[PDB]
């Protein structure tokens, strides 16, 4: 019985563009806990992204809550992939600064 | 601290 | 206040790569505190705050070992669930199990856990008066069996009325300096202009504690009966939380539209408007 991932992408403090930050990427309501997490960059990975460590809520639906720094320019567009064997479809949520 | 499970299903 | 100490317990089994990965995680309130993970060199127990670094060692080389013996019994509960479901190896099965204490405005346990969940469904859970016992199927009805006529549910019973209320005490005590208080929500409300003669008033509420808000978007006073995006509430990781409320109205009428924040930390209830 497998669960579908939740991606949703955002700033940690107001997102002023130009100041040092916090992205997140919160991958929720998912089953089982085998999942890849990798946040990016125009494309290409970013190389010490920090993820949670494997836990859950009351319901049981999984939760991990991947961060890295990143200082958000004019453009330079963020997002976060995911693989898992819940889809043979990577969903790619990208940062919108508004949401 | 944690403890030791005493029962298994 | 009102505060628990929660452990949650993760094993799944993955037939052909070796033996089943077992992952225990500590958590006072929402704040994580400790972990173990199988998927290691030679695992061990570890903090997940500076706070946790001031305990004893003793304290790592018990929890080690505790958990290790835990996760080699939770090895034959995912082979005795084969066994029972009459399914199969090759598969990947995993167990959840959340147990742990649960306190009021006193040092007393209010409720305790032990719940065990197989292949996202419940299986078994001690009910709230710690002495019986709740079997979500015939399988777990075996389990349930094994439990009441043992009498099994001394041990959980004399863990979470008892150790379990010390510890937590222990844990809010060394860790006072960091762990979230109760905090009130900041709002605001954004607008952005959406494609076709309409703005789209978004309305936030950030740096919050506990994550039980209430967002909420009203025309001229009552109940809306248009259509709002809503997320769900999120950790900022800095302990706190945000979430964010948008209907989508006409250019011009942004006045009649007023968001409404609810949280615990706000004494009166919040109501915002655009500018």
């Amino acid at each position: 019985i497998q669960k579908t991932p939740q991606i949703q992408v955002y700033s940690r403090h107001p997102p002023e563009n130009g100041k040092p930050n916090i992205l997140n990427c919160y991958v929720t309501q998912f089953h089982p806990p085998h999942i890849e997490i990798q946040m990016l960059k125009n494309g290409k990975k970013i190389p010490k992204v920090e993820m949670s460590d494997m836990s859950f809520s009351k319901d049981w639906s999984f939760y991990i809550l991947a961060h890295t720094e990143f200082t958000p320019t004019e453009t330079d567009t963020y997002a976060c992939r995911v693989k898992h064997d819940s889809m043979a479809e990577p969903k790619t949520v990208y940062w919108d600064r508004d949401m | 601290s944690e403890f030791l499970l005493e029962k298994r299903i | 206040g009102p505060h628990s100490l929660r452990y949650f317990h993760t094993a799944v089994s993955r037939p052909g790569l070796g033996k089943p990965r077992f992952i225990s995680v500590g958590y006072v309130d929402d704040t994580q505190f400790v972990r173990f993970d199988s998927d290691a060199e030679n695992p061990r127990y570890e903090p997940r705050v500076r706070w946790m670094e001031q305990v004893e060692p003793e304290y790592w080389e018990r929890n080690t070992q505790i958990a290790k013996g835990n996760e080699q019994i939770f090895r034959v509960n995912l082979r005795t669930a084969l066994r029972y479901y009459n399914q199969s190896a090759g598969g990947s099965h995993t167990f959840q199990r959340m147990y742990g204490c649960e306190v009021g405005s006193d040092w007393r346990l209010l409720r305790g856990y032990e719940q065990y969940a197989y292949d996202g469904c419940d299986y078994i859970a001690l009910n709230e008066d710690l002495k019986t016992w709740t079997a979500a199927d015939m399988a777990a009805l075996i389990t349930k069996h094994k439990w009441e006529q043992a009498g099994d549910a001394e041990r959980d019973r004399a863990y979470l009325e008892g150790t379990c209320v010390e510890w937590l005490r222990r844990y809010l005590q060394l860790g006072n300096a960091t762990l979230p208080r109760t905090d009130s929500p900041k709002a605001h409300v954004t607008r952005h202009s959406r494609p076709e003669d309409k703005v789209t008033l978004r309305c936030w509420a950030l740096g919050f504690y506990p994550a039980d808000i209430t967002l909420t978007w009203q025309l001229n006073g009552e109940e809306l009966t248009q259509d709002m995006e809503l997320v769900e509430t999120r950790p900022a990781g800095d302990g706190t939380f945000q979430k964010w409320a948008s209907v989508v109205v006409p250019l011009g009428k942004e006045q009649y539209y007023t968001c409404h924040v609810y949280h615990q930390g706000l004494p009166e209830p919040l109501t915002l408007r655009w500018e």
